[PDB]
């Protein structure tokens, strides 16, 4: 048995080889203990505040909403150390690893963002970090690869399968299934086998907690809706968590629509995929009619996770949260708009969330609404991508 | 289940262990795979462990990883695997056939439908690699409803609680892991709890290992990578591939005899 | 006459063509008025806090000082919106421009950092921004050029002279000397003609003010010394300002030594240059024996300003502040060290400051000292530069 | 100073204005520059305004910017400029010679030393482009100590205070800017305050502009870019360059006569 429920409705679970169950049980126990430990909370808060730069700002964007009845705020996770929200939870997981007496870290990464976050946290906390990355991503993300090595992390290319994220996810497990005694597997999103979905949410929930306090201070009321992009589900659940019990607050998750849902080239398994069992969990995923796991496409590499966190699939099933999709072009337009109107370059991942907020505003300009978009990261890394496109289009 | 019971009963009467080789269905091709399997049986295989090509075998090492890759390169699908299984059973009526599956391929078109298909083609057991005892309920229940033996893995660090669960839930045979990681005392406890006969797997690649397993009290041994390695090493020589497989299997099986 | 002293000892002044004096007088008057205006201070504080992300963290680096009696803190301006301290003052100057009723901004930039900062501030505050940049820097800083245009700024290449920063500085003045009526010249450092050295210091002094409050809270005392790199002098004077009257606090400015002072290829005019009159001020500068202005060399483009702020030359003359130099290799070593030991990628500019702190620690490891290094910016932009070098060296 | 006084006195007796061309010393080369200057004088130039090549002429437009560039390409230095000045004065004893300088070249080896050198070679005035009246003290004092006229610029937006300062501090002639920007009522006030005779500059490129300046009460006009443009347009034809310069200067000077 377990200390906490491994399921969110029908979604979730612990679908890993028997050999890895002790590692999951140990982790769950350490997490539960840590959550009730004032000393752990104090250390985590110290790192978040004095190292990562929390709390992050909640920026009111008056320019982009001119002429409408929409009031838009952006939770600035782009200002967090590392440039993305990932830093929050990797710091927490690194501390859990040390609590369990482990000095080694294992991580997987596609776009390389989680790899960089794992590397920085490991360097700061004196942990030996080894990262698995698909060969296709290694040659396509040279910058992030160099950042990882600069911070002392060992990067290991994965050529198996499609040589992408999912392929790296498997190789990481294989390694951990034979070294969990001294190494902790730092999963990069709110998915995978229990207790990861729960741990990642809890180590990202300060996003929503801060947002609530900030919006109450600035507007004297809660948002009509909070909007976040969904690749694996961590930044979204981090923003959503503290608002779940506030029934009046809408929760909107945005999956990547790629070239368009009807084209089949997208990354929206929650609303257009099919429930399956992979990566240690039961959840909606991109898969063939036969049950073979597929890849998710999006102009933004960060939203390439072929599945989605189980709590999101659950929140959707009960109608507490609504999920939609935004195409490559809609995200690109949002990216350009924020740059020119607010002087903020958003990550293409985050641009999907902003794009949906812009649609909510533009489709009903006279609708009075207070919206918060989780700006999960900065987009300096997406400059070339956006450039090549605008160029290839004249 | 019945086939395993009969097999172990017959082997026990001869005071010998079972040698069970593993191969990926359709590797390197449908036709060659069928020939490989017939060779393994003619060489002395007491039972078979057969994998269905899956996109993400996170429990297998490089050797098996490439086996699935070659199978996919041949366009092998789960549907074609079941057609192969039907034929294999039609040619060999008594040899126990166990499948090595990954959860999604079983859950895909319905767990019950999957085990019903296994029974229809003559499969005897199913081991779902990424389904621990903690999540096994729907799988073991569907298996039993279709006279399929649900195979459980007994890790080297398994505690009393796990041993008791594996002993009561498993059927056909108990998969005894020789180590942690991926492909590439406990025995006494299992017998005490009337668990299905134990077959040691992982790392078994030499005759002496088979003898040791039997001497330790196990009912037999399973060998996969050692078998698959012979396939990828003789891809350019199908005829030589079979010849070498026959030699390896006959040597491994001989080591199990009294 | 003027409202404030245009000189810091013998350094400073207003050496611009007569036609530009009214623009300088107007600016000085607007600045003086703004400084006594609670409404202006409130607006500036609002932007700094909710848009830029102030206050920035003061990070204690325990790993890099292990085995020594040095306690090192890093003022995290790298966490400021934009990735560098420049953002602070461009926001203030943009507000001054609006206070004077101007809707256009003129700026100059070499490495492109100031250009990006000017562009973001202008986009946020609805100002038409036009930026001058040397052609040699335009083709060498494609990324920053695209960022500027993404934010709606107009980038204008300068091919005159050596086609670098100094050349851009002149072209900007020429433009302003004929449009100051509706456009404000947003100078990028604590140099140039009065009142710029004073305005930039005042719009950057929150760095030092925050550092003081943070260090007192964390250590219960003032630093033994605060260390900052010096290109033009803005981040340094921003850190120094609030500590000037605290006689026990050492002020150390670090100029780029390039390939070595003796090689002549460096950017250290304050300690190795010669006093001259250029860019509207009397200050130490890189110049030939005949008085022709030269360029400053450094592995870090951001420290390429051929001169230095007049207040620094003054603080040096009276012995209140000490200035030193750090070579390309010392800065590179510091860059690599922070990455691996603290998980922070520092700007190569800032790495010069860190390098000197590391020298202070390493040369006298048993000396008890509390040091603060102003981490003026992040180094994600320097990844390729550092890479190519490590590569070209095997 | 004396040369300007004599010049303006002589021009006034003839009821005519002065035409003062500007050129960069050493552009496009030392020898050609000397020939250009002799041509300007033989063509009718009443006085000369000569620039010393500087690395950063932030008060000059493209035309003049390239003039300095060409001069530097020829290796022209301040020292060589003073040698040219000495020779020019040795050939023409009465024509007023004014230098257009940038502060650093004057401050470089000592402000006093610079003006002493100007007096030694026969220079009559010095206009430091980036030194406003507010910072002029050390420059105007050194100038006066060496009988050099310090030239001040009177902008089109100049207020009463500035007019009074320029009138009391200036000598030789008052530089009257026709507009803002760079190279490429007030008159009555200046005379009221006994300011040095005014010469209008910036944008003067046609005979009608010279006549207008004189008609407005100015003592003359200065033209630079128009002159320099003729140089860069005939770089490949030194002989044609001089011919065209003679034609332009003679036309401009004619427009100043009564
Ligand atoms: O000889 P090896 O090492 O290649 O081992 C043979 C592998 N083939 S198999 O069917 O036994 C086999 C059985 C169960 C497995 O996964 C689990 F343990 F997690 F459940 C993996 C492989
Ligand atoms: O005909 P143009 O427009 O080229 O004008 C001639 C330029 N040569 S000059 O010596 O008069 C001259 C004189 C002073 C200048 O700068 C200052 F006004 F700021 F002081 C610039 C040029
Ligand atoms: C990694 C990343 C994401 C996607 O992951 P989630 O777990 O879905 O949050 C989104 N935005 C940014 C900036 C990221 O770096
Ligand atoms: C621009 C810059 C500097 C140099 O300018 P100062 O005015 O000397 O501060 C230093 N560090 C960073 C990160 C910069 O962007
Ligand atoms: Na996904
Ligand atoms: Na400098």
């Amino acid at each position: 048995t377990t200390l906490l429920n491994p399921y969110f409705g029908e979604f979730g679970g612990m679908y890993v080889p028997q050999i890895l169950m002790p590692a999951l049980n140990q982790l769950e126990e350490a997490f539960v203990s840590a959550q009730k430990d004032p000393e752990f909370q104090a250390q985590f808060a110290d790192l978040l505040k004095n190292y990562a730069g929390r709390p992050t700002a909640l920026t009111k964007c008056q320019n982009i909403t001119a002429g409408t009845r929409t009031t838009l705020y952006l939770k600035r996770e782009d200002l967090l150390h590392g440039g993305a929200h990932k830093t929050n939870q990797v710091l927490g997981q690194a501390l859990l690893a040390k609590r369990m007496g482990k000095s080694e870290i294992i991580a997987e990464t596609g776009a390389g963002q989680h790899g960089v976050a794992s590397a920085l946290a490991s360097a700061l906390l004196g942990l030996k970090c080894r990262i698995y990355m698909g060969a296709k991503d290694v040659e396509r993300q040279s910058p992030n690869v160099f950042r990882m090595r600069l911070m002392g992390a060992e990067v290991i290319p994965v050529h198996s399968g499609s040589a992408t994220l999912k392929d790296a996810c498997n190789e990481a497990l294989r390694d951990w299934s034979g070294s969990y005694e001294t190494a902790h597997y730092m999963l990069g999103t709110a998915a995978g086998p229990h207790p990861y979905p729960t741990i990642v949410r809890e180590f990202q929930r300060m996003i929503g907690e801060e947002t609530k306090a900030q919006i109450l201070d600035k507007e004297g009321r809660l948002p009509d809706a909070v909007i976040a992009c969904v690749g694996g589900g961590s930044n979204a659940i981090g923003m959503f968590a503290d608002f779940i019990n506030d029934t009046s607050v809408g929760l909107i998750g945005v999956e990547p629509g790629g070239h368009g849902i009807e084209t089949g080239e997208h990354g929206a398994p929650l609303k257009h995929g099919r429930v399956g069992i992979y990566f240690g969990m039961k959840a909606p995923m991109m898969q063939t009619a036969d049950g073979q796991i597929e890849e998710s496409y999006s102009i933004s590499a960060g939203l390439d996770f072929p599945s989605v966190g189980p709590q999101h699939a659950y929140l959707n099933s009960i109608g507490r949260a609504d999920y939609v999709s935004i195409t490559d072009d809609e995200a690109l337009e949002a990216f350009k708009t924020l740059c020119r109107h607010e002087g903020i370059i958003p990550a293409l991942e985050s641009s999907h969330a902003l794009a949906h907020a812009l649609k909510m505003m533009r489709e009903q300009p006279e609708k009075e609404q207070l919206l918060v978009v989780n700006l999960s990261g900065r987009g300096d890394k997406d400059i070339f991508t956006v450039h090549d496109i605008l160029k290839a289009r004249g | 289940m019945e086939r395993y019971e009969n097999l172990f009963a017959q082997l026990n009467d001869r005071r010998e262990g079972a040698f069970v080789p593993f191969v990926t269905l359709g590797d390197p091709g449908i036709e060659q795979s069928l020939k490989i399997i017939d060779t393994l049986i003619d060489a002395g295989a007491d039972a078979l462990e057969l994998g269905v090509p899956f996109s993400d075998p996170l429990a297998d090492g490089p050797t098996i990883q490439n086996a699935n890759l070659r199978a996919f390169a041949a366009g092998v699908t789960p549907a074609q695997c079941f057609e192969m299984l039907a034929l294999i059973r039609e040619k060999h009526p008594t040899i126990p056939i166990g499948l090595l599956m990954y959860a999604n391929l079983v859950f895909n078109n319905g767990i019950d439908a999957f085990y019903a298909r296994c029974e229809q083609v003559g499969v005897d057991s199913v081991l779902v690699a990424d389904v621990p005892v903690e999540e096994s309920a729907p799988f073991r229940q569907a298996a039993l409803r279709h006279n399929i033996a649900p195979i459980f893995i007994c890790p080297p660090n398994a505690d009393d609680d796990l041993l008791r669960q594996v002993a009561s839930y498993g059927r056909g045979y108990t998969y005894l892991l020789s180590r942690s990681g991926v492909t590439g005392h406990l025995i006494e406890k299992l017998k005490e709890y009337h668990a299905a006969p134990a077959l040691q797997g992982f790392g078994i690649s030499s005759p002496e290992q088979v003898s040791a397993a039997v001497r330790a009290g196990a009912a037999g041994a399973i060998s996969g990578s050692a078998i698959v390695k012979i396939i990828e090493k003789n891809l350019a020589s199908p005829k030589q591939m079979l010849a070498e497989l026959r030699s390896f299997v006959s040597a491994m099986k001989a080591a199990s005899r009294a």
